[PDB]
């Protein structure tokens, strides 16, 4: 998540003040500049796990084509649950199941 | 002979079910040079071919 | 070597191509104006131990 100029709406780029030795975010079409809070200017993940469990919707229990199991919900302890494998579909994706209850909709595994 | 064939096929289906459970709980050994999915598919195919050969 | 599995594994490791990208899990860029110290608290202990 990156921020934008509050008066120009354009993207703010990181900058360093030579005299102050501080990190700043400065727009390019305007003189607006704001102090940087975090030092993590850039991050790149070679191996990532996002998109595995993020694929959750509140009304996934209304799908009739999804199998229904009897795994115990940690939160609601309901007798009815719906499970599915990982939404991320890379060639080396694990086959672990994600179980969703009909009340709390918490995603969990059998591991 | 039909009961023998049915028993063999049922045993093979039970074995495939156990393999499915093991793969779903990360308990499955991985064949070198192949991913988890590829190893799982190869094992299931071998089991089913052996089932047909035994029944025949 | 042909009849010993350990030496064969050693040779196999010695032949296979391995790059930094193979073992690298993630990379990051930080702003830190003090070469003799750091801003990150997690890496502060290691860098200070190295400098001492
Ligand atoms: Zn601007
Ligand atoms: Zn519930």
């Amino acid at each position: 998540s990156f921020r934008f100029c509050l008066e120009c709406n354009n993207m703010l780029y990181p900058k360093e003040d030579k005299e102050n030795q501080r990190l700043l975010y400065s727009c390019r079409n305007c003189d607006y500049t704001e102090l940087a809070e975090d030092p993590k200017v850039y991050r790149h993940e070679l191996i990532t796990n996002i998109g595995e469990t993020a694929g959750i919707v509140d009304d996934i229990g209304q799908d009739p084509t999804l199998p229904r199991s009897d795994k115990e919900c940690p939160e609601c302890h309901s007798r009815d649950c719906v499970f599915f494998q990982s939404q991320q579909r890379r060639k080396d994706t694990n086959m672990t199941l994600f179980y969703v209850c009909l009340n709390c909709k918490k995603t969990f595994r059998d591991e | 002979t039909m009961k023998e064939i049915t028993h063999a096929i049922s045993s093979a289906k039970e074995q495939v079910q156990e393999i499915i459970y093991k793969a779903q709980h990360n308990e499955l050994e991985l064949k070198p040079g192949m991913t988890l999915r590829e190893s799982f598919e190869g094992e299931v195919s071998r089991t089913l071919n052996d089932a047909r050969d035994s029944a025949g | 070597i042909a009849l010993d599995i350990e030496k064969a594994k050693v040779i196999q490791s010695s032949i296979e191509y391995t790059t930094l990208k193979n073992v690298t899990s993630a990379t990051e860029i930080y702003y830190d104006p003090d070469p003799t110290s750091t801003v990150i608290e997690e890496d502060f202990d290691t860098v200070e131990a190295y400098f001492s």
